[PDB]
RNA sequence: UGGUGGCGAUAGCGAAGAGGUCACACCCGUUCCCAUACCGAACACGGAAGUUAAGCUCUUCAGCGCCGAUGGUAGUCGGGGGUUUCCCCCUGUGAGAGUAGGACGCCGCCAA
RNA sequence: UACAAGUAGUCAGAGCCCGUUAACGGGUGAUGGCGUGCCUUUUGUAGAAUGAACCGGCGAGUUACGAUCUCGUGCAAGGUU
RNA sequence: AGUCUUGGAGGUAGAGCACUGAUUGGACUAGGGGCCCCUACCGGGUUACCGAAUUCAGUCAAACUCCGAAUGCCAAUGACUUAUCCUUGGGAGUCAGACUGCGAGUGAUAAGAUCCGUAGUCGAAAGGGAAACAGCCCAGACCGCCAGCUAAGGUCCCAAAGU
RNA sequence: UAAUAGCUCACUGGUCGAGUGACUCUGCGCCGAAAAUGUACCGGGGCUAAACGUAUCACCGAAGCUGCGGACUGUUCG
RNA sequence: GGGGCGGUCGCCUCCUAAAAGGUAACGGAGGCGCCCAAAGGUUCCCUCAGAAUGGUUGGAAAUCAUUCGCAGAGUGUAAAGGCACAAGGGAGCUUGACUGCGAGACCUACAAGUCGAGCAGGGACGAAAGUCGGGCUUAGUGAUCCGGUGGUUCCGCAUGGAAGGGCCAUCGCUCAACGGAUAAAAGCUACCCCGGGGAUAACAGGCUUAUCUCCCCCAAGAGUCCACAUCGACGGGGAGGUUUGGCACCUCGAUGUCGGCUCAUCGCAUCCUGGGGCUGUAGUCGGUCCCAAGGGUUGGGCUGUUCGCCCAUUAAAGCGGUACG
């Protein structure tokens, strides 16, 4: 459910989605991590579910790290409504994803049962996933 | 059925001005002529060439026009007479 | 030194730009046969366009 | 050694170290020119007691800043495909944050 | 011409019949290929958008007075009633 | 006018944090919760329980840019090609455009949707192909021929060509 | 039933005695796959190559081009 | 993105804008209808915001002193461009916030808009050089007609005068629907009429599938222990085109709209009947899932109603398509 706090404006262009992610392509801070291999878009409510799934399955296990921010806001129009006539109001907040972006990573666990927990959590997002690990 | 929707309140905008150089390097310019239709110091005038009250350049001299380096960043115009 | 031409592509449909390159060389038809002498010019026309027309030498 | 120009800071910022008879600069005191929206530090004024402390000028350095192609790639003109919000192949073209390293100054003209 | 569906034609085409403003002729044509009338209005019409039942007649950018331009004339620093 | 060479402005794609914002972790501590007492907490001792400010690392932006192309555009020089350009005058119609690539908006990166820029075809273009098809591909019809070579597409029969 | 039962999986010993077990990348393929007058998502027939990928050579294929003849409009002059 | 209602109508800044310029949408963000006799011109001189430390009245900040400090601060105002060699800050003098103009050039359908060296007459500043034809650059503003006022070496109908009109200067418009119809203007028509449109709406068709109906994927949990007998959170994926819809493509030289009656006919995502798996299936009875479209799948009360609730039954009282047949 990340909230930005605050915005310098609450509508901007979709944009498009082009070529490999700018950084963060590979684990930095944990010993292993998830990697997605194609370009989408990743709202509140998908990092939201699958860190609830990574954690509370992981329990006293160790920290996990999220890589990924919802700065952008994606708007909708009212429902039932001739299209037209402005911009409809913001209503969720989505982060962009282009291929090699790592989203997760996991600290001070196992290797199997890491494996497993990010397999269970890559369910919950709409990505085709690829384990990773720190080289 | 519909529903109503309004108050876009942005559909305005200033009638634009056009900016841009209409010489270019090595054209040969008359006296009075402009260069540069700025808005702003965005380059600045060397020898021959003036500065107007809007920021524009004009060459005093007829010649010919040549940009170059000001400095580190900043441009300049020039008029080398033939 | 002087190189041939033969226009293969028909010019129909190719961007204006493509269409009055192969215009100044003198191809008014599909097919027809031209003969124009080498320089970085000719060349510069025959690698830009490069799919409309063949060139082999004589 | 002073003066005064051009050059993209490759000239800067730092850290140390040397100089002054002459040159420069600090210094000495406002008597009259001039001044401090309060004042001789500052403006000007007229000297020359002592000091290289600072300025200034020279020696050294890659800590910062600066400059910087090579082959990579990302992008992309033009063609050609694909299961086509997006990907891939061919002729070129060529990112920048990265290192190879350059650099802690180069050219003048008048007075020694 | 009674085992074949056809904007009805055209181009191939056997067979049968006839013989011309004489010419690489006329009529009919089994069978094969191709093929969604005309007009208006439309980005787009075979269109399930509009008009015509068929035949014949009639039925729409002229004339006057000025202006302007091209062309052709007779005169020309004059021309003209 | 095209192309070759030279020179220009231009801040997009890309990349990046140097600015403006957004933003993840480590270190750290100012300041806050933290109860005890002395008590007006004077201060100590007070949990990582929060936690500003800095620095190490890291991720984003149409209205962020220390950078920055490819193309496009504006000219000079000459070189080859090409021959279409400008001035005046007479006569128009056009102001309902569509689709397909590519870069965007609105839309839910839905629509044979709408609105732009760019290129093509149709509009106003028949022919061959995609079964039938305007906009997809190839390709331009002055006429005749019981000629030949090809483009896309295709060669087992329908149905020309390789079981 | 709760150990108390042929009994079994951890584990090593013997039987013949040769290939056997994990993962990575990748071509092609399978299920996921339910609509309405009739097969109905190769055009049909039908095809296990008459599909696909790679490579080579033939041929067909337009009102394109060339071939022969003719009409006309232009620029150099018949 | 049919009308009505809502909103808007001129000008200025930026993004959208695809590295020249230009470029739309009832696209995304703001502002203007002024202000300044100095906030102008010129000469001369400097330099910021914030922070740390000492200082009382006085703190978080009043006013001081040191240090750091490329611009964070300012620039009349809204954004952008540009500005510390000032375009920022201060002082003295001054009114060029001038007249006649203007080579050329930008911008442009036209109307207009913009810059402009340079010349002459007189100045202001400064010794001079030399600067000054309003704000640091871009908004702060409107046609013509008519009328008012000042100057006129202009004309003034027999002549001299006048009245009146010219030329120059200049005032009167939220003419803001802002290229401005007139000095002078609101509504209903379901008594309504005519010319046109599928250029444009209601029904149906078509495209899409947000919504809707189904189908699933992951598995936390519930289920006495057992995720998967049964149900399934948080999240993701799809199919269908029956509802609400978005688009306007055919039909406005006419395609008849709800429900019922008559007649049917098709899909299977099955209500019964047939055949099976599992079950938290003892048996009668059940729940879930698989194959299955052959046949069947009821009479009344209420309401125009389909839809619903109710009564009485049956093995069951299926859901949908066919121009909501």
């Amino acid at each position: 459910m990340l909230l930005p706090k605050r915005v310098k404006y609450r509508r901007e262009h979709r944009g498009k989605m082009r070529g490999r992610a700018k950084g963060g392509t590979e684990v930095h801070f944990g010993e292993f991590g998830i990697q997605a291999l194609e370009a989408s878009w990743i709202t509140n409510r998908q990092i939201e579910a699958a860190r609830i799934a990574m954690t509370r399955y992981m329990k006293r296990g160790g920290k996990v790290w999220i890589k990924i921010f919802p700065s952008k806001p994606y708007t909708a129009k009212p429902l039932e409504v001739r299209m037209g006539s402005g911009k409809g109001a913001p209503e969720g907040w989505v982060a962009v994803v282009k291929p090699g972006k790592v989203l997760f990573e996991i600290s001070g666990v196992s290797e199997e049962v890491a494996r497993e927990a990010l397999r269970l959590a890559s369910h919950k997002l709409p990505i085709k996933t690829k384990f990773v690990k720190r080289e | 059925s519909k529903k109503g929707v309004g108050s876009t309140k942005n559909g305005r905008d200033s009638e634009a001005k056009r900016l841009g150089a209409k010489r270019a390097d090595g054209q040969f310019v008359t006296g009075g002529s402009i260069l540069y239709r700025q808005r702003g110091t965005k380059i600045y005038p060397g020898e021959n060439v003036g500065r107007g009250g809007d920021d524009t350049l004009f060459a005093k001299i007829d010649g010919t026009v040549k940009f170059e380096r000001f400095g580190r960043d900043r441009k300049k115009v020039s008029v080398y007479p033939v | 030194a002087k190189l041939e031409i033969t226009l293969k592509r028909s010019v129909i449909g190719r961007p204006e730009d493509q269409r009055v390159t192969v215009r100044t060389l003198g191809l008014k038809k599909t097919n027809q046969t031209v003969v124009h002498e080498d320089n970085a010019a000719i060349r510069g026309m025959i690698n830009k366009v490069s799919h409309l027309v063949s060139v082999k030498e004589q």
